DNA sequence: TTTTTTTT
């Protein structure tokens, strides 16, 4: 006999699981679950789970998305039961998924013999510290940043064995993913013995563990962050990468180990979470695609973007232009033409250069921020440690088409050398020669010669970077703490206004808060860069490139007059492409090239201030400013 | 079984002390049976532990029960718990059960509190083993809470006979003989995790206090153990008193899971390690919510010095009462302690509101006493000498404990509070750079050692250095008069440079002041306010959130222009304007005004101008 | 990793 859902309400069992394991109870639970899946629908009346099954089959995904609220909306009794005893109802609901999927996709078992239920929107949430033994053996929704990840190694999903004494075959016991089997007995002969695993009958599931550490902000001030390990199983394996904030939902399991016992001298059990559903806490959409396409216009769209670059920072319009061009970047032409735009941001200390770099960090879809002193050249490149024996990558490698914010300019220097020469990182650590293609943009900043900039002596003399390093930068930027009462007053007004607007006292008010300091909304802009880089691929204008050729020849003549390189030409081309991209132009126009010419000519002018600056100004007044 | 008639007598006396205590100060001597009332509250909230004052049980039954329990707490604990269950049945039978499926037995933790005395770590003696005592000290280390297996349950893997309610020793214990007489399984005890009940547990390490046995000795340390609600009950690195019993920890490895006792173990010996099992933990080290926390008289006093308008000057005077002179420097203390409004702009850029002060004085300027008062009077305050200090110990350290892990440094030890840095001049340049990046980021990231963790590291820094050559050459410039990386100079909010003066009158005054400081010792000093009063007012001000004013916006912009002109910029930058705004915030907090006042900006402008010298 | 004489 089967029971009613109201009958299920009467647990009438020693434990919630004890109630669930009841056979008729299991039947009722399965029937109700299938009823929910087929019946529960969005307010629209469409079976959200029906469409989910459709996609699941279509994508061949082996994990079925599930929203906790949906069951809480209907059959909430089962929601509570699952919360109390997640494992049992997870198994039952997985079988329900078997049945729901097969009816719509008969014989889907071929594609995936099994499926995995993925609960979502679990109401209760706890931090690692919040976790308590009461929480154990129940589902928990937790958040953090993954500290370390291990490679996805196979694990024995199902296991048969063979008693050495007789042991023809032993049952295909299901491995729990947390402990060994240790049957410690033989059915063929009633006794213990070496139970050799039966390679004939065994199922293997992808296995993985990643350590999770409490988010810094989540940590109470002064309190020490804590971390727990969460085992990732097949499908869920390799979802996120170390150093990434993530939220997960799994059973807070535990187990015994004499290791900790002796370590703490007490009978205490290690606690681990078996992730049932992972979630990482930007991407544009069709609405944003079409919106960008409209707003993409000749109406100072470049100028508007620049105005929205580091809006919290006053002036520095040239710097804003350079950083915008770096963000959008330029199309690479491999054979090996670099497409990245490496920009250095030399300035007097306290000139907000670090702040604009951080802005880019927030404004960058992918970027790596490091400190020349607080960042390791090994951490920039790679390192090797026992996993066992394994290597790890470096920050520069971690930058993959993503701007590499850096400043505070040894081993780091040569690492950059190899990086700038070719966007890849060679390494022979542990006698294993290999390379790591970074292929990423770079942003640099520093204090000239560790002191106030000196107009006298060229920009290179104002710094200590080797000339190769200087040249391989797509462009260089100089900032000087010159004093002007009018400019100082404007800066003071801007700063005080910034403090006032930012003061906590001052959500819907955000629209007035932005104060139109940025012509375009920041989010729309971020999606703008992402969409443009993904889709916009400027095409150079050969007919215009002839004028580019003669212009570069003129620049070479003037360099001989008092030092240009083909690298300068390539930088001009790259930044022209970036100009085209900022306005969603897949065809580079003469105006892109004009802006590129002006910018690169300025970056050349920064050389030799007191020496030649005036002469260069007179020579190039038409090339850079004339139009 | 063993009668332990004394044990059951203690059980009876204990239940009668829990139910018939019949004592309550509320409504004067009117008796409420405060333990029966605590049982009622227990039913209200359905907790596990029962808080029991030692003094209450002491006055109970002449304290003979207190004496007996305090000695043989270990022996009496099962009897006490059984009596507590009996009392629960008598009055809270619902709580008797854990309280849907069957609800198991509810464990009650008898956490005695308010002991007669606290014995120091070195006061610990084997004689006290198992006796209920209380220990004070700061928490040097702690552990993640983990589920100790209180009551164990095993299914007999040969007949399926299930065992339950098996108390575990230090080593993981298992059933020896199957309860089913028909079965004869002596092993193969698959632990029934579900049936078994696990209590929360946490190891905690503490060290001896400075004024405990400082005489020629290294501060002794103890490993106390938190259990039940006590777990996590206390924060790390804080002086607290832990009441509990002295527990002897045998080495499980010897148990099997100088020499030791044997011939039991059997042939194996056994070596022990004393420890402590805490039962109760007590720490001893919003604006309206803060007022609520205050007492009525405390609130009145708060209002009293709030009404005072000289309050600002009197507070500055109270600062470093022992220290004489250097009133602007004391003002700097007060302002830094008050801090400033930290804010993250709409773009998200975090704007620090904290103030990091620097001091450059010749030797004997009492800057040492200055920092001593600061840290002593400042919560979340860490003091260190730059000459002798390690970066990791100052910011954060990586250690391996079963396994790579992290150890907080000074910045962590005082994040979100004072960070005193003595002998800064002597401090390592690379370590100075580590701090520079850390403080500027208001963040510390442990990228090395494989791990890439990061911590808030937000705090205020009171740098204390001496001028190069032990004397500040006024001909030279601050940048150059002292060895320190200029960019870190940029982000030091203040620079109190202390010079010597041959003013005979001042010399006489200071000499008399010091000689009185020795003659009358404590009587010599007399600050306007008590340090506790000062802290209460300071926290109240912290509750305030200064807001900038139109007149204040103006006054600020002209004053910054004037400063730029004055340097006309080696020491004047946008950082200086930021510090100006922060100083305005601090002044308003001292004024306890939610808004900024051009007078406040004038004060800050004078402060920075003097700092420029 | 951190601390550490000692030599290179
Ligand atoms: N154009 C500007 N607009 C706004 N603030 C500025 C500007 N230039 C400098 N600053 C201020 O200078 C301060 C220090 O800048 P920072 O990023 O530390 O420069 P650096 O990287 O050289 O140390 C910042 O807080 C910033 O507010
Ligand atoms: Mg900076
Ligand atoms: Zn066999
Ligand atoms: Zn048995």
């Amino acid at each position: 006999e089967e029971l009613t859902l109201e009958s299920l309400s009467n647990v009438k069992a020693n434990s919630y699981s004890e109630w669930i394991t009841q056979p008729n109870v299991s039947r009722t639970i399965a029937r109700e679950l299938k009823s929910f899946l087929l019946e529960y629908t969005d307010e629209t009346g469409r079976s959200v789970y029906g469409a989910r099954i459709r996609t699941l089959g279509e994508m061949n995904s082996e994990s079925l998305e599930v929203n906790y609220r949906h069951l809480a909306e209907s059959k909430a009794i089962l929601a509570l039961f699952l919360a109390k005893c997640p494992e049992e109802m997870l198994k039952i609901f997985d079988l329900v998924a078997m049945e729901a999927t097969e009816l719509h996709y008969p014989d889907y078992a071929r594609i995936h013999s099994e499926i995995h239920v993925r609960i979502s929107d679990f109401p209760t949430i706890y931090s690692l510290r919040e976790l308590r033994e009461s929480n154990l053996s129940s589902l928990v929704r937790v958040t953090g940043v993954v500290t370390r990840r291990t490679g996805v190694f196979p694990q024995l999903k199902y296991v048969k064995f063979n008693c050495l004494k007789c042991g023809s075959i032993l049952g295909p016991f299901f491995q729990d993913s947390n402990e060994e089997i240790r049957i410690s007995f033989c059915t063929n002969c009633k006794s213990k013995g070496p139970f050799r695993v039966n390679g004939e009958k065994t199922v293997y599931r992808n296995y993985q563990r990643v350590t999770l550490q409490e988010a810094p902000g989540t940590v109470p001030p002064g309190r020490l962050p804590r971390h727990r390990e969460v085992i990732l199983l097949a499908d869920l394996v390799d979802v996120s990468k170390p150093g990434e904030e993530v939220e997960v939902t799994g059973i807070y399991k535990n187990n015994y180990d004499g290791n900790l016992n002796a370590k703490n001298g007490f009978p205490v059990f290690a606690t681990i979470i078996e992730a049932n559903s992972i979630k990482r806490r930007f991407s544009w959409t069709e609405e944003e695609e079409r919106e960008f396409r409209k707003i993409s216009r000749d109406r100072g769209i470049i100028d508007k973007i620049i105005s929205s670059m580091a809006p919290s920072i006053y002036g520095h319009r040239d710097i804003k232009t350079a950083v915008a061009c770096s963000l959008f970047g330029g199309v690479p032409k491999n054979v090996s033409i670099r497409g990245d735009i490496n920009v250095l941001l030399l300035g007097d200390p306290g000139t907000a250069k670090s702040q604009i770099l951080k802005y880019v960090e927030k404004t960058a879809h992918r970027a790596v921020f490091a400190t020349g002193q607080g960042a390791s050249a090994v951490g920039l490149t790679a390192s090797v440690r026992k996993d066992e024996w394994t290597l790890e990558g470096g920050a520069l490698v971690l930058a993959d088409k993503g701007v590499c914010l850096i400043d505070e300019f040894d081993q780091d220097r040569t690492s950059i050398h190899e990086a700038m020469e070719q966007q890849s990182i060679s390494i022979s650590k542990a006698g294993i020669v290999t390379t790591l293609q970074a292929r990423c943009s770079i942003i640099a900043a520093a204090n000239p010669n560790g002191g106030r900039y000196n107009s006298t002596l060229p920009l290179a003399q104002n710094v200590s970077l080797t000339e190769p390093i200087l040249s391989r930068f797509d462009i260089l930027c100089v900032v000087r703490d010159l004093v002007d009462e009018e400019a100082d007053e404007r800066l003071a007004t801007f700063v005080v206004d910034s403090h006032v607007r930012s003061h906590p006292e001052n959500l819907q008010r955000q629209r007035k808060k932005e104060e139109e300091i940025s012509p375009i909304p920041q989010e729309l802009l971020m999606k703008y860069i992402h969409y443009a880089r993904t889709k916009i691929y400027p095409k150079l204008h050969q007919m215009d490139m002839d004028k580019v050729s003669r212009v570069y020849a003129d620049l070479r003549r003037e360099s001989i007059s008092t030092p240009i390189t083909v690298r300068h030409l390539e930088s001009i081309l790259r930044i022209a492409e970036s100009f085209a991209k900022m306005r969603l132009s897949e065809f580079v126009s003469s105006y892109d090239l004009d802006r590129a010419i002006k910018v690169v000519v300025d970056s050349f002018v920064d050389a030799q201030k007191v020496s030649v600056r005036r002469q260069l100004r007179r020579s190039f007044a038409i090339y850079t400013l004339g139009h | 079984k063993v009668d332990d008639v004394t044990g059951e007598k203690v059980r009876e006396a204990f239940e009668q002390f829990l139910e018939d205590f019949s004592v309550q100060s509320t409504d004067t001597g009117e008796v409420e049976k405060v333990y029966r009332a605590q049982i009622e509250f227990m039913k209200i909230y359905d907790l596990n532990t029962i808080y029991i004052d030692y003094q209450h049980l002491s006055m109970r039954e002449n304290g003979a029960l207190a004496m007996a329990i305090s000695e043989q707490y270990y022996r009496f604990l099962p009897f006490l718990q059984k009596g507590l269950r009996r009392v629960v049945r008598k009055y809270a039978p619902e709580l008797l059960n854990t309280s849907s499926p069957e609800q198991t037995e509810r464990v009650f933790q008898i956490s005695f509190f308010n002991l007669p005395t606290v014995h120091r770590i070195r006061d610990i003696r084997s004689e006290k083993i198992g006796s209920l005592l209380s220990i004070s000290g700061t928490v040097t280390r702690t552990s993640e809470v983990r589920p100790e297996l209180y009551k164990a349950s095993f299914t007999c893997d040969m007949c399926r006979a299930i065992v339950d309610n098996v108390e575990q020793s230090f080593k993981y214990t298992e059933p020896t003989f199957c309860p089913n007489p028909s079965c004869e399984n002596r092993a193969f005890w698959t632990l029934n995790v579900t049936r078994s009940r696990f209590l929360d547990w946490q190891k905690v390490r503490i060290q001896e206090n400075a004024n405990e046995i400082p005489t020629g000795s290294m501060p002794r340390t103890l490993d106390v153990i938190l259990r039940g609600d006590s777990v996590e009950r206390a924060k790390p690195g804080d002086r607290c008193k832990f009441t509990g019993v002295e527990i002897v920890v045998p080495d499980v490895t010897q148990l099997g899971l100088n020499s030791g006792v044997t011939g039991l173990l059997g042939v194996r010996d056994l070596t022990y390690k004393i420890s402590f099992l805490a039962c109760h933990v007590i720490s001893i080290g919003d604006q309206e919510v803060f007022l609520n926390s205050l007492s009525s008289d405390e609130i009145n006093e708060l209002k009293e010095m709030v009404k005072d308008e000289h309050i600002y000057d009197k507070l500055v005077r109270s600062i470093a009462p022992a220290v004489f002179g250097h009133e602007a420097v004391k003002k700097g203390i007060l302002l830094q302690m008050l801090g400033g409004v930290h804010k993250s702009t709409v773009e998200g850029i975090k704007l620090r509101g904290d103030i990091n002060i620097c001091v450059v004085g010749d030797p004997s300027t009492s800057k040492s006493q200055f920092l001593k008062y600061v840290v002593g009077f400042a919560p979340r305050s860490v003091y260190t000498s730059g000459k002798a200090s390690s970066a990791a110990g100052l910011t954060a350290a990586v250690v391996r404990d079963e396994d790579y892990t992290i150890e907080a440094g000074a910045l962590m030890l005082a994040d979100n509070g004072i960070c005193c840095i003595d002998e800064f001049d002597k401090m390592d340049i690379s370590d100075q750079v580590a701090i520079h990046e850390a403080m500027e980021q208001q963040t510390i990231s442990i990228a090395k050692a494989g791990i890439h963790a990061t911590l808030n590291a937000r705090t205020s820094i009171l740098a204390a250095a001496n001028p190069v050559g032990g004397r500040y050459n006024r001909k030279l410039s601050l940048r150059g008069n002292l060895n320190m990386t200029a960019p870190i100079m940029s982000r030091f909010d203040l620079f109190f440079v202390i010079l010597d003066d041959c003013n005979e009158k001042i010399d006489t005054e200071l000499a008399s002041h010091i000689v009185d400081l020795h003659m009358k010792r404590d009587e010599a000093i007399e600050p306007p306010f008590s340090a506790e009063q000062l802290r209460r007012y300071i926290k109240y001000a912290r509750t305030f959130k200064p807001i900038l004013t139109k007149e204040a916006r103006s006054y600020l912009v002209e004053k910054y222009k004037e400063l730029r002109k004055d340097d006309a910029s080696y020491r004047i930058t946008v950082r200086q304007l930021e510090s100006m705004i922060r100083l305005s915030e601090a002044i308003a907090r001292a004024n306890c005004v939610d808004e900024i006042t051009p007078s406040f900006i004038a004060e800050a402008y004078d402060l920075l101008r003097q700092s420029i010298i």
